RNA sequence: UCGUUGUUUUUUUCUG
């Protein structure tokens, strides 16, 4: 029922082993691409956000449909609410909760911080937003697409994104 | 572009009669008024005679019916057969203005003949068969309604208007109005199937039908018999 | 309705007097056969005369 | 609407893309496999799994439903079998393909007999027709005798003699003149032999003859695995009620079924190279029959009644075929044929129709608020009163007949129901007369019921239909919608028609006693 | 004429036909591009709004 | 309704009443087809919602159609026939 | 991880929502019906961006239908796992064969393979929780595993984590 | 069994002559045996849906092979009407 | 991209007779199933009566597509297009 | 108790 924006795709006699999705190998499906074209043929990049994005722009779209809905006049349960349905409100609640007690980054000025200094391929350069480790050491450990690229500066970054840690 | 079920036939003035005739037909003069328009029937006579921006005016009308008389007689139809079906009766829109303005009687004329000339010659540039400004859109134009747009110079001429027809401004005017609505709904229809109505409408006839002539002949053709009986 | 494939008469009507039998009886209106052409017409059910074992009865079966 | 519904989208073809079945699909699209000759199981009916009838293939009768698709006669479209042939056999339709296909290639090394290096071939592959493309190159290619072992760096190429093959019906035969002169040591190409040959070819090759790596590979027109139609492309005739006869095509695919089990059985037994090519020729003439039994020159396959058999290929030709049979042309419904008779005091565009008529055939309606007064009293008339309907279709598609339905007062409309009233004044009806020459020969007229049992026209409209009374018949097929209502009453009507664009001239007049009348 | 052949030659080279004849859409019971079926119907919204306020859907 | 019939229909132009009145007032007729082969082998249960092509695999990528029956018929023979005409409802070029 | 994407949907609208507001009217239809559909190609379908000034273009009436059929194009971020990614987890509930962890909408199955053998079962413990060195596993409690297992059961994707290989467990 | 009405066959399995009849009418009731009780299934003879008159003469008699041998014979009367055809 | 701008749209203004035919079929449609009716009605029943009447009014939101051959095409709106 | 199904295959003589 819910549409794509890539065409064609026809049976090929010549299969390829790079289908199931892998984030180590880079096999992300046809549907993402390296460079893909959207509604209107614009060219546009592939967009991966990390937690903490995500829930930013999660939320304000949220409130901002509220507003709207409201005419004129925030918590994930109260932006929850917003939706309709029994099963959409349990999983827009579930996954409200999933960003608040995983996102990284929390307020609008935080956010700000880490995005621009993050701001090559973007999905290992989102993943490596989204995944704080402590040294470079554990970075690498738990991220098998860094080990080996010939440009490191992952210390200087996990430095930066540890002070910006808000305290718990 | 004409729909096969718009078109009628009419006889293009110009085509046939020898050149005195033709020259006394539509040949207008001023210096001579032995060979002027009748001063009765417009009501403007005496301002009429012995001008010359009228005259220039006039004497480009005529050059353009003589270039068409030569167009049409040297390459569209060297026979000389003058009759061939197009598009708007004219006949009948003429006598359709007369009727309802009642322009009988030998009642003068209002009607100025740069109105005439400069009417005659707008229309024949409103006469659309392809909309667009490409300078190859504007010259297709212009080959499309070449045939009619000679037709409809070799009637509305400006002795045959104001003597035979004697229209006043108002019948003028409408008739203008009226040619052009007939011709623009006289068109082709975007999506018409032509080809399967040129199939049965060469098909049929051959059901009811020293050389050999019929159906023998058309199967030949058909088939492109390398050689023939 | 068991009442159905009886001969049936007319009484009052532009058939008065006609045998027939009865086809459909969906409900207030018999259509029953005429004998006479090959044409069937329809006559409510207070227009028959019913074939019984004796004479013809009215629409009291 | 009368469809039952389904998840999946409906959307409109675009493109038909052909080819040939590759083995492996017609395994992967086979449900199962036919090995068992004999169709019935034990004559006690529920017909053996394994055979000809197996119940997975799609249920033919009413009570039964489809053991895979799990629908009745509806929906369930016949679902596929496969089978296996022990032996490669030619394809009939692509002998003479195949004969070109070898010719322009090795007997050995299975490339073409020539390469890029010659340009009149290095321009013949920039054509972009598939098959003007393999023309050229068969015409460049046929011409070689010898496939050389160097280039003409070696070529890879096999340096035997390329032979010359001549069709022999069933048959291939290749000529070698091996090295000067030798004795010709001919033989009969076998199907297996070529598959093996052409399995080698790169798709360089492949592409450069006009064929596809995807769709049309090569070797795939050797078969080797048969599907088999689901019992709804060969129906079980019924000759008297309960007797049913064995479609043509369930004896010809039963008979190949016993033939490859014979070759299945000679290779483990005395199998002196004679039974093995007489019986694997045997195989060969049933699967080319049952594939197209009008092959020149040779005699042709009949049933024990002595009639030729029904081949596919004579099913689709001709006019009685699929395609002027069923697919261009077909029997249609809400139609009605009858005499014509002429009535001058019917104006230009009416047409009379018998009562009868009227009350038989029908035009759906919708409910609405402009018409759930009119449409009740219709209702309320039954279908055996005129005016007056003889259906009510619900919202989701259940139908009423109203024959059966004694408590007719017991039903009130909804809106957005249809009911199917009968055929009024005033509707726009076809109305045809075969043979339909020219397209003034069929127009739509305003129906106007009238009694007796004949079409009746104004005298007039005669001249376009080349119709007259003396026992002519016409034919009248009703609109089933309100879009086709406005097409006939905008496009086809019949004062619409009064010039005819052949002659640009009237194709109705004053005839006959009007006529000579007026005079 | 010669339906088999045609259809073995397309077969046999892979041939696309586009569906944008009429005898195609013909067998297949599409609207076919020609007479009625030469142009696609689009409902606007545009003008649709010019509808009186109690015209809203629901 | 005779093929000549069919070539009056279209002088006209009457589109929309030549289709239906050789799909409705005749054999129409329903069917599934997946997007990925073309074909027409998809296993559709409506009781059931379920759809698949084994070959494919795929069970998601399904269209359903409303064709003549007897074009069904007669993709049925192609197939049959070694002849795979796959129906796709997009245009490639 | 989660992409942001440009979706679209099909639409075909009864001719009785004929009036002014019906591009609001489908806007909300399409925002009702949208969220908690989950597909094997996208996944868990959560929010919507841009949910009042959806461009639905202009609709196609279906000809034989009369209906409208809208394209109705937009841009959404939604959430689907991946072989061979890493990220924390979050536990639910306790089962022998595996306690269930929700790692947000899609819950977490762990085999009784791939756990630590010093971790145990302890049900005396309240609550019940499972005890290790330095280690405690209890609702709420971030757990880092490692998911590598993705089939999709086409309305609700399967999901399995491990917690056997190194710096695995809960930081 | 056939849409129709049997009630004018006799018990003997035919039409008697005389009586009426008209379309969609079983002038004749077969019973063919089912192969294996409700083992039964009609071989009727219905009337031309399309035809009406009045049974005339029945005949029954014995085939070449023993069986009973039965024909029926309806008659009706056709009168002149619009539509006909006639011819000098 | 294939939609051609408002201001060169080249194609004749006026109303074919196949747009016609198609445009009154459609509404008519529309009308007869529960539609909204943009003008007023004094007596008329049916519902493709109504629909010419619309017409003759230029009452009728419908956009024609029309698909030139190439592939490209251009909207023309049923409130603009010259009827005879 | 709604429901409710009726052959093919050829050949023939005819109708416009
Ligand atoms: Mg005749
Ligand atoms: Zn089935
Ligand atoms: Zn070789
Ligand atoms: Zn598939």
């Amino acid at each position: 029922v819910s549409t794509s924006t890539v065409g064609a795709r026809r049976r090929r006699a010549k299969q390829q082993v790079d289908d199931e999705e892998n984030a180590t190998l880079l096999r992300l499906g046809p549907e993402f691409a390296l460079k893909q074209y959207d509604h209107d043929g614009n060219e546009h990049d592939l967009i991966a956000l990390s937690l903490s994005e995500s829930r930013l722009l999660i939320r304000e779209a949220l409130k901002a449909r509220s507003r709207a809905r409201n005419g004129g006049v925030i918590d994930d349960d109260e932006l929850a609410k917003v939706t309709s349905g029994a099963v959409a409100n349990g999983v827009v609640k579930k996954t409200l909760d999933y960003l608040n007690t995983f996102a990284r980054f929390k307020d609008e000025e935080t956010c700000t911080a880490v995005d621009q200094l993050l701001h090559l391929h973007p999905f290992e350069i989102a993943q490596l937003s989204s995944l704080g480790c402590e040294d470079v050491d554990e970075a690498i450990t738990l991220i098998p697409s860094l080990a080996a690229k010939k440009e490191v500066n992952l210390q200087r970054i996990l430095d930066e994104l540890n002070r910006l840690e808000d305290p718990y | 572009g004409l729909d096969g079920t718009q078109v009628e036939r009419q006889t293009i003035d110009t085509i046939p009669g020898s050149d005195k005739a033709f020259h006394k037909r539509y040949y207008v003069d001023l210096m001579d008024e032995k060979n002027s328009i009748k001063p009765d029937v417009i009501e403007y006579a005496a301002d009429i005679l012995g001008d010359v921006e009228l005259q220039k005016e006039l004497n480009s009308e005529y050059e353009q019916l003589v270039s068409d008389r030569k167009f049409l007689r040297e390459i569209v139809f060297v026979n000389g057969d003058h009759n061939w079906p197009l598009p708007v009766n004219l006949r009948r829109i003429i006598q359709n203005a007369q009727q309802i303005f009642h322009l009988d009687r030998a009642k003068a004329s209002d009607l100025t003949i740069p109105e005439i000339i400069h009417g005659v010659r707008d229309l024949c540039k409103k006469l659309f068969v392809l909309r667009g400004e490409n300078e190859l859109i504007k010259e297709a134009q212009q080959n499309a309604t070449s045939l009619f747009q000679c037709l409809v110079r070799a009637r509305l001429a400006t002795r045959r208007i104001l003597e035979e027809f004697r229209l006043n401004r108002d019948a003028f005017e409408w008739v203008l109005g009226t040619i052009e609505a007939q011709f623009q709904r006289s068109l082709v229809h975007p999506g018409e199937m032509v080809g399967v109505i040129a199939a049965q409408s060469i098909g049929e006839p051959a059901t009811q039908m020293n050389v050999t002539l019929g159906v023998p002949r058309l199967k030949e053709i058909l088939n492109v018999a390398k050689n023939i009986k | 309705d068991p009442t159905l494939n009886k001969t049936v008469k007319i009484r009052q009507g532009g058939y008065k007097g006609k045998i027939g039998i009865v086809k459909e009886a969906n409900g207030d209106r018999f259509r029953v056969e005429l004998h006479n052409p090959n044409k069937t017409i329809p006559i409510p059910c207070s227009f028959l005369l019913i074939e019984s074992t004796h004479g013809w009865v009215p629409y009291e079966d | 609407s009368q469809f039952p519904y389904s998840s999946a989208p409906l959307r409109s073809v675009k493109e038909v893309q052909f080819g040939l079945l590759s083995p492996e699909e017609i395994r992967a699209i086979s449900v199962v496999k036919i090995e068992y000759p004999e169709i019935m199981d034990e004559s006690r009916q529920r017909p053996r799994e394994g055979g000809l009838n197996d119940p997975k293939l799609g249920s033919i009768d009413r009570n039964f439903k489809c053991q895979t698709c799990g629908e009745g006669m509806a929906e369930c479209p016949g679902h596929f079998g496969h089978m296996e042939l022990a032996k490669p056999v030619f394809h009939i339709g692509f002998i003479p393909k195949i004969k070109k296909v070898c010719e322009c290639i090795c007997m050995n090394c299975g490339k073409l007999l020539l390469d890029e290096t010659n340009p009149t071939m290095a321009q013949a592959i920039r054509i972009r027709d598939p098959k003007k493309r393999f023309n050229a190159v068969w015409q460049l290619c046929k011409t070689k005798m010898v496939c050389e072992a160097d280039a003409p760096v070696s070529r890879g190429g096999c340096g035997n003699t390329q032979p010359v093959v001549r069709k022999d019906g069933m048959k291939l035969w290749g000529t070698w003149k091996k090295s000067r002169d030798a004795q010709p040591e001919r033989k009969l190409l076998t199907p297996g032999e070529i598959l093996n040959v052409f399995k080698h070819i790169s798709p360089e090759d492949c592409f450069r003859l006009g064929f596809n790596e995807d769709y049309a590979r090569p070797e795939w027109m050797i078969i080797t695995v048969l599907p088999v139609p689901p019992p709804q492309v060969r129906p079980s005739i019924a000759m008297d009620e309960t007797t049913q006869g064995q479609d043509d095509l369930t004896h010809k695919l039963s008979d190949i079924l016993k033939a490859n089990i014979n070759v299945q059985k000679l290779e483990m037994d005395g199998s002196p190279q004679h039974i093995i090519n007489e019986v694997e020729q045997l195989l060969q003439f049933h699967v080319a029959t049952y594939m197209d039994n009008d092959i020149a020159g040779q005699p042709q396959a009949l049933q024990k009644s002595g009639r030729p058999v029904k081949a596919i290929r004579a099913r689709l030709k001709g006019k009685e075929g699929r395609l002027r049979g069923n697919l261009m042309g077909k029997r249609v419904d809400f139609s009605a044929r009858t005499v014509i008779s002429g009535d001058p005091n019917l104006e230009l565009d009416q047409v009379g129709v018998p009562i009868s008529i009227a009350k038989t055939l029908s035009y759906p309606e919708t409910v609405t608020q402009y018409n759930i007064h009119r449409l009740t009293e219709y209702v309320r008339n039954g279908p055996n009163e005129h005016p007056g309907a003889k259906y009510v279709i619900r919202d989701n598609g259940d139908r009423i007949d109203l024959r059966y339905h004694k408590r007719a007062g017991d039903i009130v409309l909804q809106y957005g129901w249809k009911v199917e009233r009968h055929l009024m004044d005033d509707d726009p009806v076809l109305f045809n007369r075969q043979p339909s020459l020219h397209k003034m020969s069929m127009m739509a007229h305003r129906v106007k019921v009238m009694p007796y049992s004949t079409f009746r026209l104004n005298l007039s409209v005669t001249s376009p239909y080349n119709a007259d009374f003396d026992g002519d018949e016409m034919n009248l097929h009703v609109p089933q919608s309100e879009e086709t209502r406005a097409e006939l009453s905008q496009l086809c009507a019949v004062p619409l028609q009064i010039v005819s664009p052949q002659s640009n001239k009237p194709v109705m007049g004053i005839v006959q006693d009007t006529l000579c009348g007026v005079r | 004429e010669e339906t088999v052949e045609i259809l073995f030659e397309a077969g046999a080279a892979a041939e696309l036909d586009d569906c944008r004849g009429v005898s195609e859409n013909v067998m297949l019971g599409q609207l076919a591009p020609m007479g009625t079926g030469a142009f696609d119907v689009m409902i606007d919204e545009k003008l649709l709004t010019s509808l009186p306020a109690d015209y809203a859907p629901t | 309704f005779g093929e000549m019939e069919r070539d009056c229909m279209i002088a006209h132009g009457a589109a929309g009443f030549l289709k239906e009145r050789l799909m409705e007032a005749s054999d129409a007729f329903r069917v599934h087809v997946c997007g990925i082969c073309g074909l027409m082998s998809v296993i559709a249960n409506l009781k059931k919602n379920q759809f698949e092509c084994r070959s494919c695999k795929n069970k998601t990528n399904i269209y359903q159609l409303h064709i003549p029956y007897a074009a069904k018929l007669l993709f049925q023979e192609l197939m049959a026939m070694n002849i795979a005409p796959r129906l796709y409802t997009e245009r490639s070029g | 991880m989660f992409f942001l994407k440009d979706l679209s949907l099909i639409l075909t609208l009864h001719p009785s929502y004929f009036g002014p507001q019906m591009n609001q009217y489908l806007r909300e239809k399409l925002l009702t019906d949208v969220e908690g559909t989950c597909t094997g190609q996208f996944g868990y379908i959560v929010t919507v961006l841009d949910g009042m000034n959806i461009d639905v273009g202009k609709g196609r009436i279906i000809p034989g239908s009369g209906s409208a059929e809208f394209e109705v194009k937009y841009r959404a971020v939604v959430w689907k796992p991946f072989k061979g990614e890493v990220v924390d987890a979050i536990v639910s509930n306790v089962s022998p064969i595996g306690f269930f962890a929700d790692v947000g909408p899609l819950n977490v199955f762990v085999s009784t393979r791939l756990i630590p053998d010093n971790l145990v079962y302890n049900p005396s413990n309240s609550p019940p929780a499972y005890m290790s060195n330095d280690e405690l596993i209890t609702k709420g409690s971030k757990v880092r595993l490692k998911v590598v297992g993705t089939r999709t059961d086409v309305n609700e994707i399967y999901a399995i984590g491990s917690i056997k290989e190194d710096f695995l467990g809960a930081i | 069994l056939k849409h129709g009405t049997y009630e004018k066959l006799d018990e003997d399995g035919l039409i008697a002559p005389g009586v009426r009849v008209s379309g969609d009418d079983i002038i004749i009731g077969k019973t063919t045996p089912i192969p294996p009780y409700h083992t039964k299934r009609d071989a009727s003879t219905p009337l031309r849906s399309t035809e009406n008159g009045i049974v005339d003469q029945v005949l029954l008699t014995t085939n070449q092979e023993g069986l009973k041998f039965v024909k029926v014979r309806m008659r009706t009367t056709k009168v002149p009407q619009i539509g006909d055809k006639f011819a000098s | 991209e294939l939609a051609i701008l408002k201001e060169e749209r080249t194609t004749t203004p006026y109303l074919t007779k196949y747009e016609r035919a198609r445009i009154l079929g459609t509404r008519a449609l529309q009308i007869s199933m529960n539609a909204p009716v943009l003008v007023d009605i004094e007596g008329e029943t049916d519902p493709l009566q109504i629909a010419m009447k619309e017409l003759s009014q230029r009452k009728i939101p419908l956009v024609i597509r029309r698909y030139l051959p190439d592939g490209s095409y251009e909207d023309w709106g049923c409130d603009e297009l010259i009827v005879d």
